[PDB]
């Protein structure tokens, strides 16, 4: 898996966690 | 007593020296004498060449002719002789240097440049202007072997161009020496001017030579010879190659009685059959003067106060020492194991018609003999290999050609008769080896 | 010319093997075998000739056989193969050379017809014994034939026949005879006479003996001459020009034993060989290779003959 | 200069110095022995004395030996030595010249002409002039590093010359031989061998030295840099299966280390815990990125609660740069514990028969880094084997293990920083085990279980199951380095000629394969023409290229046929 | 045509690492399919730059390792011409480079395979050289059995870093010299000479020696002297055998017979002839 | 001259005749020398020491300038000339120069003399076998050196070979040949028995043991021991020095029993005697290979033993090892390997390293290894190969066709 996609995924998961 | 010592000294010195005196060869002597007379007295130039078997005193003939021709002084002051030798004077430059030195012109040539050999020889010859040179080249073929044959080319060119008085006396034992010359050199060389030295074919002359060499001459003869040599030693700076350390018979003096007795004995000895047959053998073999002088030197050297009389038995003895075989002696010198190896190789060579052999085969055979031997028991491998090596180093075994030491293929350098004579002569065989070599 | 029976023999053999769809001739060089054989091969008016000298290597024989058989050129192995796979007459000249080296080529070559026609020409008649077919021995010209040839050249009586017989007796070989005849004829021409006398022959003889090599040989010692003769004998027996010391020494022992002379051991013979080698009568290498040193002969038979046997 | 390069240099120099020290220690004994022998001859005929060194099958490793011996003999002021390389002794002249000139230059070096005039007479005269009445004689030593490569004749003649000149000159010569003395006896005859009077000397072979350097250097806790099991095994493989070259191992290792640290400034952290923090301070966003990118980081970013911290890690560098001194700490401490655990387990697994899991610490190291120890049946077998000895043997065994790991902790961890930590973590477990042993059938399996859970499970973990960012200190990526060191070109040419990874040559190659062994040019050309004036030229050049590569050879075995050399 | 170009640009991007590699006492080596000439030339053109950078064209058969040692010893070391024995020159080079640090010499060997670099001695010399830390070696390989002539020491001295670098382009300059049957030459002759038998080689040595001994004058050799010398050495059975051998030499076009007496001219320069005799030693 | 022989006879017994004749030839300086002498005899005949002593005594008691030399040292003529001249021209050092043979002859000729002080020169060239391997003008000039220098001088040539292996291709001069053959058993035993008092005194100097030792040592005892020694040794070796040394050591070993309170002593001396007899001509005081290397080597040996078309089935011994095409070796290797690892440069480097270690040796075309096709040859085997097979565990005997 790519690093940027992973970073973005975790970022999305965080943005999902904040909600 | 002292007399025997005197005589022995005399004969030794006569044999190993006496560079000038030669017996016979009147025509050749006269021929060379006349040619040198031309070049010296008349001042023209020539190229002579002497062929003859190695051993015959041809250089001695040259020395004799010079010995007779030099002391005339009319010839002495004018001419000078230059000796050159193919073994020593190589590389041409060395020869030219030695020519410069031998002409006594090293100082007059010191510190000067020269474009080529010719331009240097020209200067050397110019310095003489008058005077004349007699070049004497021993081992001519070795000079033919030189690069471009420059020395020969220039010498013969000077001989052909008739410029300056020089004579080129070549000396060799090589018949086809003329074929070794380059066209340019061969053209400038006087063809059919070569003279062959016939040597003493007749046996009576050989025996007579021997008689002359062993016998003692009259006091007057010795005196005259001495005088002539002394006269020779005073010519030039006294640096001729047949003047230095000459026979000098003026150092020996023999009483009439001693002379008569000695010469009588010599004649008596050479009168017999055995001596004559010994000389006959030598003559059959090599018919050269050197061989005779060797035999005679050995014969004379063995004169002692114990046996002051020279006899035919001694001649036959030394003759026997000459006829001997060295390889069979050395073979007898060997050890048992080594000889057993030789026997194995002989078997292998006899059975397989001289097929090359390998250590393993010889070791196999020797082992096959060893396992059933009383003496060669409990001796295996290492020592055998050492013995093999020893045989290889002594060249009793030649190798035909990194390969393995044990697996090297060889040829054997002995004749069955020699090994047989060895067996017969070797002391003391352990009987098993005999039978082992006897059959099967 | 006087050789006609051999010509007919060869002709008969070849014609026979041609019609019916391995001969072995041998003789000394002075017999002229190749001329006769080629003569018969010319008289018939597949054939391919081979010479042991024209081949740099005996194994290269297969290559030349190839080129002669099927063009153009291939390695000796593939040649051995194509040969292995297989009227075709084949003449071999100077086979002694080829046989002297490796022997495989000749044994093969003689195995090959047993299964075509190959004729092998030799200088010896015992080489197959040193390792089945029809053999032919070329003898030298007889004394009578020699006299006939000499008389034919000069052109039972009388004077011409006398001089002819003399020349034939002295010469021994036909070549030497014809040579002496030539020289005698030259002297006859120079002396402004039509017929050749005896003094002419005597003069030619003296002039032939007066040469440098002959006198040189005449100046040699007895053992040396015996050694030369021994080398010659070795060359005659082997068929090869180069000899090796051993055989020479054997021949020396034979000749010496015949002459009653006791020849010295090998060492002195190596000395002798070296001396003669140095004087350029023969050609020899050092003697470091005793028994195995190669002795070339540099005098020829004619000179030895004029030197020793005249 | 860059930091990673500075760390590279420091590490490399440390390691090299260590290895050099070990080698010096290894050589010191035989060296001293040699010097003793030489002076022994110096004290007190016709035969020259010699000393044979059995340095088997690594000629270029043992030059430093002779050099050291030269330095030592020079330091001893007992002699002067010349060394003759078989390359400089093609002829006897060159040998004697090189010998004399060498000795002269050596004297010139110690005291602090031309080769054309280096006769034995000149040497004898020189020796007589400089010191004939010392009174205690010097010695002329003549080293022959490569005995196998020497010419037999030149060697024999040389030995004979030297032997002849004895008495007047005190000659000595050492024979650096690869094979046994059989080569010496095989190369020299008896009449030459009877002038040598040799004394055989032995040196430890490359394998033992490798086990030594491996055990003492690469497994030392001092170094923060470690090799993956695969790399370790690869180096030891190429060593043990091909060249027994210590040098080749050292250089391969060097290439691995270089290839490792050249990843970026981020790998500058691979140092003592103290020197790393400055680098943490010095690091930049790119380094944070490259340390973020590597594996064993995502599982760390995964195993965590409070996602604000996750985003703090992924986004803010300064926050991530606060975790580093703990992560690095954990890694270093972990590998410390790892080695400390190896030292203990190796004593327990090694002594056993069969030796399924390992015998040497390196074998365990590899086997442990590669896979989990508990999962593999070898360990289970080892346990099954351990549970049978019992009695004084087992007790003594575990006692030896404990004593060993203790001694190791005192000797090899004390001076190291983070040694107090490692000791503080490990020592109580060793005490617990020691008590579990002092308790000692059932307590046996209890003790074994205790050892397993206390050491093997948590300390000797695999590489997969290893602390966060176990990289930087460990170097995998064996394939690339392997390709760069090993050099197998024919495979590359083959695959490059078969199917281009990126084509007349290829077709010609394909037909060339299709052929067999021998190839007629015409049908080859016609086939090449079947597949595809100009074409003929193409074919010719192609065949010429094949000829240049060495796949086909122009043979004369048949009329216009080429013979392929490949299979 | 764009793919190979991109791959070239990649291999051009490979550059900056190789310098760092070379700095650390390593030497890089390329085993590509196609020619790596342009690559090494580009590397020399861009990366190296500076001063003191040598180049070696291994495919030129006219060269010798001797003149190369002379070449490096001449200007760079400024010591003069290198001594006769290459290893002595290497000793000098070692001493002098050891004497002068911080002056690195980059040498590039196009096609290290040879010839002339097929001989083990040349590889030994190049190993001894590359073993020096001052200088740096950029060799290229193409032939298959190239690593057959490298023993342990040489391969160890050649601290080699292997790189694929498989280019697809020819092999024009390299293949231009590789003569084939599908179409005098100095390289070919030694092999043609090696294929001969002992005696033939001996004869060739006699004639080439005689030719060498008489290179000046501008006026060998007669068939007579050859026959004499050959017969004297027992290398030939008779005249026809020698003539046959000469014919075999004529077929391979090594020797040339000019008849006028029969002169046997060798149609080649004397320098390469001296090189020939030198190699034949 | 009689004093010389009288002076040498003690040092060299059983050599009276040789000394006499060799004395007749060179005895007195005032008498002319033979200009060339060549005595031949096997190694250890004592010829070199005899010549040396002769030269020494002549040098002492007469006005002669000696010059001893070994021919092996003379890798070029200039060295020979330098040595000889420096030895013949005394008190001349670091100042003499000799360019070539001519200069040498000239300088020796320049040394000169006067008759009244009847001086002499005599040269001794040990191991003269080499002379015929240098320049090919050295020998003929040396054998004629007297006549070239017009100087009362004589050249002596020692060797093992008969002179008939010295003759040149051109013109060798005349030379006096002598001979020395090894001593008969009695003479050898006498020479070995002569040193009784010395070894006795030495043994005494070397305490009840020394007493019983002193009590039981006489010429008869020694001679008996020597008789045994000769009985066991003399068959394989007649080199007297070797016999001396080996007899001394084996004498010690033969001596120790009688000292321990104990004929026949044959047993525990025969052991050492044979064990020493095998260890003669040598003075006194497990090859680890890689895997693929070992496999290359044993493959090579399997290629050596089994030859030609047996590779089909598989994959005269006394004659030797066969030749290998590298391809055949690699084939046999990959055939026998049964691991099938791809070739790497290191492996071909392994085989090159193998041939470099002289474990393998090629025979044909060392240059055309790449162009095809050099021929390698295996040297070692078979015990070592079996050892390898036992180390790895591979059965070599299985593949040997025999
Ligand atoms: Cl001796
Ligand atoms: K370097």
């Amino acid at each position: 898996e790519d690093y940027e996609i992973w970073k973005a995924r975790m970022l999305a998961k965080a943005q999902a966690k904040l909600k | 007593d002292r007399e025997l010592v005197s005589i022995r000294r005399f004969l030794k010195e006569r044999l190993q020296r006496d560079y000038t005196t030669l017996r016979g060869y009147a025509k050749e002597r006269s021929n060379v004498r006349l040619l040198l007379q031309r070049t010296a007295e008349m001042g023209e130039s020539n190229s002579l060449l002497l062929l003859g078997p190695r051993g015959s005193g041809k250089t001695t003939l040259i020395n004799s002719v010079l010995a007779d021709l030099l002391p005339n002084k009319s010839f002495g002051e004018n001419t000078l002789i230059v000796h050159l030798d193919g073994n020593l004077h190589t590389d041409d430059r060395v020869a030219l240097k030695s020519i410069t030195v031998q002409m006594q012109l090293e100082n007059a040539a010191d510190g000067k440049v020269f474009g080529s050999f010719a331009e240097n020889l020209a200067f050397l010859l110019q310095c003489l202007k008058s005077k004349s040179v007699i070049f004497i080249l021993e081992e001519f073929d070795l000079f033919c072997a030189h690069h471009n044959q420059t020395l020969l080319y220039n010498l013969f060119d000077v001989s052909q161009s008739a410029q300056a008085p020089i004579c080129v006396l070549g000396v060799t034992c090589r018949l086809d020496v003329i074929e070794l010359l380059e066209k340019r050199v061969k053209s400038r060389f006087s063809h059919r001017q070569v003279f062959l030295f016939p040597s003493l074919r007749r046996f009576e002359d050989y025996v007579d030579l021997c008689r002359d060499l062993l016998s003692l001459p009259t006091g007057n003869s010795l005196l005259l010879a001495a005088e002539k040599i002394y006269n020779l030693q005073n010519i030039q700076s006294g640096a001729l190659y047949f003047s230095r350390n000459h026979f000098d018979p003026g150092e020996y003096g023999f009483s009439p009685r001693l002379r008569d007795a000695w010469n009588k004995q010599i004649c008596k000895v050479l009168a017999t059959q055995q001596a004559r047959s010994t000389l006959q053998a030598l003559h059959d073999f090599d018919i050269s003067e050197a061989y005779l002088k060797n035999f005679l030197f050995r014969l004379v050297a063995h004169l002692r106060p114990q046996s002051p009389h020279i006899t035919a038995e001694k001649m036959a003895a030394v003759g026997s020492q000459f006829e001997g075989d060295d390889k069979i002696e050395l073979l007898c010198g060997l050890s048992v194991l080594e000889l057993c190896l030789i026997i194995a190789i002989k078997h292998h060579s006899q059975i397989y018609d001289r097929d090359s052999f390998n250590f393993e085969i010889i070791y196999a055979r020797f082992s096959k003999f060893a396992k059933v031997s009383t003496t060669m028991q409990a001796v295996e491998r290492s020592i055998v290999l050492k013995a093999f090596e020893h045989l290889r180093i002594a060249e009793l075994i030649m190798p035909l050609t990194k390969v393995q030491k044990e697996f090297e293929m060889h040829k054997l350098a002995l004749t069955y008769s020699q090994i047989h004579h060895c067996m017969q002569r070797y002391q003391a065989l352990p009987t098993e080896v005999a039978q082992w070599a006897q059959s099967s | 010319p006087c050789r006609e029976r051999e010509f007919e023999n060869i002709y008969a053999f070849l014609e026979g093997k041609i019609q019916d769809q391995c001969m072995y001739v041998s003789g000394v060089p002075g017999t002229g075998k190749t001329a006769t054989v080629t003569g018969v091969i010319r008289t018939l008016q597949e054939y391919l000739e081979i010479n042991g000298m024209r081949l740099t290597e005996p194994r290269q024989a297969y290559v030349q056989i190839y080129k002669q058989l099927t063009g153009k050129t291939v390695s000796w192995e593939q040649a051995h193969a194509l040969l292995e796979k297989r009227t075709t007459v084949l003449l071999v000249d100077e086979l002694d050379i080829l046989c002297n080296r490796r022997q495989d080529v000749v044994y093969n070559l003689l195995d090959w017809p047993t299964k075509l026609v190959v004729v092998t020409i030799a200088n010896t008649m015992d080489l197959p014994e040193r390792l089945g077919l029809t053999r032919l021995t070329f003898q030298p010209y007889s004394h009578k034939q020699l006299q006939e040839i000499v008389t034919a050249r000069l052109g039972k009586g009388e004077a011409v026949q006398l001089v002819a017989r003399k020349v034939a007796a002295v010469s021994g070989d036909a070549r030497r005879a014809l040579d002496i005849c030539r020289r005698a004829t030259e002297i006859a021409d120079t002396a402004a006479v039509k017929c050749v006398t005896m003094l002419h022959v005597q003069q030619a003889l003296a002039e032939m003996i007066a040469s440098a090599k002959v006198q040189a040989i005449r100046n040699c010692s007895r053992m040396e001459q015996i050694f030369l003769q021994a080398i010659a004998a070795e060359v005659t027996r082997t068929g090869v020009e180069e000899t090796t010391f051993m055989g020479v020494y054997q021949q020396v022992e034979t000749i010496a034993a015949f002459m009653g002379v006791t020849f010295p051991p090998p060492g002195r013979a190596l000395r002798l060989c070296s001396k003669l080698g140095a004087e350029r009568l023969i050609i020899s290498e050092h003697s470091r290779n005793d028994l195995f040193q190669k002795i070339l002969l540099n005098v020829s038979a004619d000179d030895i003959h004029y030197a020793l046997r005249v | 200069m860059q930091p990673f390069y500075e760390e590279y240099r420091k590490a490399w120099n440390q390691i090299n110095d260590h290895i050099a020290d070990l080698q010096h220690r290894s050589y010191a004994r035989t060296l001293e022995q040699l010097v003793d022998f030489v002076v022994g001859q110096a004290e007190r005929d016709e035969v020259l004395p010699t000393a044979a060194l059995l340095t088997g099958i690594n000629q270029p490793d043992h030059l430093s030996q002779f050099t050291a011996l030269t330095q030592r003999l020079h330091a001893q002021r007992a002699a002067m030595v010349c060394v003759l390389q078989s390359r400089d002794c093609a002829t006897l002249k060159a040998a004697v010249e090189t010998l004399v000139f060498g000795l002269v230059e050596d004297n010139a070096e110690v005291e602090q002409l031309r080769r054309s005039q280096c006769t034995m007479k000149q040497l004898k005269s020189w020796y007589t002039n400089n010191f004939d009445s010392e009174q205690k004689r010097r010695q002329l030593v003549v080293i022959l590093p490569d005995f196998e490569c020497f010419n037999a004749s030149v060697l024999q003649d040389l030995i004979l010359i030297l032997s002849a000149h004895c008495g007047s000159l005190p000659f000595v010569l050492v024979l650096g031989v690869a094979t046994a003395m059989t080569a010496v006896h095989g190369t020299l005859p008896y009449h030459v061998s009877s002038k040598i009077r040799l004394r055989v000397f032995q040196t430890q072979a490359a394998p033992t030295g490798l086990n030594e350097v491996l055990d003492k250097v690469l497994l030392s806790p001092k170094y923060a840099f470690h090799l993956s099991g695969k790399t370790f095994k690869f180096l030891t493989h190429i060593f043990l299966y091909y060249d027994f070259s210590i040098h080749g191992f050292i250089q391969g290792f060097k290439y691995c280390l270089m290839e490792h640290f050249f990843g970026g400034n981020a790998f500058a952290l691979c140092t003592d815990y103290s020197k790393a923090l400055g680098r943490i301070k010095q690091l930049t966003h790119e380094d944070m990125e490259t340390i973020r990118r590597l594996p064993s980081f995502r599982p760390y970013v995964e195993q965590i609660n409070d996602c604000k911290r996750i985003i703090a890690v992924l986004t803010d560098d300064d926050y991530l740069k606060k975790k580093l001194p703990q992560l690095l700490r954990d890694c270093l401490l972990h590998f410390l514990l790892f080695r400390c655990s190896l030292e203990f387990l190796t004593e327990l697994v090694g002594d056993l028969p069969r030796c399924p899991l390992g015998k040497l610490r390196r074998e365990l190291y590899v086997n442990c880094l590669n896979r989990a120890i508990i999962s593999t049946p070898e360990y289970k077998e080892c346990l099954q084997m351990l549970s049978f000895l019992s009695k004084d043997e087992f007790v003594a065994k575990v006692n030896r293990a404990l004593e060993r790991t203790e001694q190791f902790l005192v000797e090899e961890i004390a001076p190291l920083e983070l040694g107090e930590a490692c000791t503080a973590v490990l020592r109580p477990k060793l005490e617990a085990i020691r008590l579990a042993v002092d308790e000692v059938g059932r307590a046996l399996q209890k003790t074994l279980q205790l050892i397993e859970t206390q050491i093997v499970q948590d300390h000797l973990r695999a590489l997969q199951d290893a602390p966060p960012i176990h990289e930087l200190f460990v170097f995998s990526d064996i394939a690339t380095v392997r390709r760069n060191i090993i050099g197998a070109p024919r495979a590359a040419l083959h695959t490059a000629l078969n199917n281009p990874h990126f084509p007349d040559l290829s077709v010609v190659y394909k037909l060339h394969l299709e052929c067999g062994r021998m190839i007629n040019l015409f049908d080859w050309l016609q086939a090449f023409r079947s597949v595809v004036p100009q074409i003929q030229a193409r074919f010719t050049r192609a065949v010429a290229e094949l000829q240049f590569l060495g796949y086909i050879k122009m043979s004369k075995r048949k009329t216009d046929h080429a013979t392929r050399l490949t299979w | 045509e764009g793919s190979i170009n991109a791959i070239m640009e990649e291999y051009r991007s490979y550059f900056p690492k190789w310098m760092c590699i070379l700095n650390e006492g390593f030497n890089i080596l390329l085993y590509g399919l196609g020619s790596k000439h342009q690559l090494l030339q580009s590397f020399h053109r861009e990366v190296l730059h500076k001063q003191t950078v040598l180049v070696v064209n291994g495919f030129f058969p006219s060269l010798t390792i001797k003149d190369m040692l002379d070449s490096i010893t001449s200007d760079i070391l400024d010591a003069g011409i290198s001594p006769a024995n290459p290893h002595e020159a290497v000793d000098m080079i070692e001493e002098e480079f050891a004497l002068i640090p911080e002056t690195h010499l980059f040498l590039i060997v196009h096609n290290l395979d040879g010839a002339m670099l097929r001989n083990v001695k040349a590889q030994a010399i190049l190993s001894r050289l590359a073993r020096i830390p001052n200088i740096h070696l950029l060799a290229s390989i193409d032939h298959i059995n190239t690593p057959l002539l490298w023993d342990q020491g040489k391969l160890c001295s050649f601290n080699f870093s292997w790189w694929d670098c498989t280019t697809m382009l020819p092999y024009t300059n390299e293949t231009a010299f590789e003569n084939s049957l599908l179409v005098l030459a100095l390289s070919s002759m030694r092999s043609v000479f090696s294929s001969l038998t002992t005696n033939s080689r001996g004869i060739y040595m006699l004639i080439v020696k005689y030719q060498l001994k008489n290179k000046g004058n501008a006026t060998g050799m007669p068939f007579r002297d050859l026959y004499s010398s050959c017969r004297e050495a027992f290398l030939v059975s008779s005249d026809l055998a020698l003539r046959a051998q000469l014919t075999e030499f004529l077929d391979h076009k090594l020797v040339k017979s000019k008849r006028s007496s029969e002169q046997l001219t060798i149609p080649i320069d004397g320098a390469l002839l001296q090189q020939f005799l030198e190699e034949q030693e | 001259m009689e004093a010389i022989c009288s002076s040498l006879e003690p040092l060299f017994p059983c050599r009276e005749a040789a000394i006499e004749t060799l004395g007749e030839l060179i005895g007195d300086s005032s008498e002319t020398y033979p200009s060339a002498i060549y005595l031949f005899g096997h190694s250890g005949t004592g010829k070199t020491a005899l010549t040396r002593a002769f030269l020494k005594e002549c040098g002492k008691r007469q006005n002669v300038r000696t010059a001893h030399l070994n021919a092996i040292e003379c890798y070029t003529t200039k060295i020979m000339l330098e040595i000889l001249l420096d030895s013949l021209a005394p008190d001349q050092g670091d100042a003499l120069k000799v360019d070539n043979m001519l200069d040498f002859v000239e300088q020796l000729r320049r040394q000169a003399a006067t008759r009244v002080e009847d001086q002499g020169f005599l040269i001794a060239v040990d191991n003269a076998e080499r002379l015929r391997d240098m320049d090919a003008n050295v020998l003929p000039v040396l054998l004629r050196l007297q006549e070239l220098t017009n100087l009362n001088l004589c050249v002596i040539l020692l060797s093992q070979l008969p002179f008939e292996k010295f003759y040149n291709k051109t013109g060798l001069s005349e030379i006096v040949c002598l001979h020395l053959a090894q001593y008969n058993k009695a003479e050898t035993q006498r020479i070995l028995g002569s040193d009784f008092q010395q070894v006795r005194n030495q043994l005494l100097e070397q305490k009840k043991r020394l007493e019983i030792c002193q009590e039981a040592v006489t010429e008869d005892f020694y001679n008996n021991y020597l008789n045994l020694f000769l009985s066991v040794f003399y068959k394989a070796c007649r080199d007297v020095p070797e016999l001396q040394l080996t007899a001394r050591k084996c004498l010690s070993t033969y001596l120790e029993p009688v000292l321990d309170g104990t004929s026949r002593l044959w047993r525990h001396i025969a052991g050492p005697l044979r064990s020493a007899l095998t260890q003669i001509y040598m003075r006194i005081e497990s090859l680890e290979l890689p895997y693929y290397a070992k496999f290359l080597l044993i493959a090579a040996f399997l290629a050596s033993h089994n030859a030609a078309k047996q590779d089909k089935r598989l994959f005269s011994t006394t004659l030797g090892p066969k030749s290998f095409s590298i391809d055949r070796l690699l084939a046999i290797f990959y055939a026998i390997l049964e691991e099938k690892v791809g070739l790497t440069c290191n492996l071909l480097s392994q085989i090159s390293t193998l041939v470099h270690l002289n474990l393998l040796s090629f025979v044909s075309g060392e240059q055309n290894i790449m162009e095809g096709s050099a021929r390698l040859q295996c040297t070692i085997g078979l015990e070592f190969v079996l050892q390898i097979g036992k180390v790895v565990g591979f059965n070599v005997r299985q593949y040997l066709c025999d």
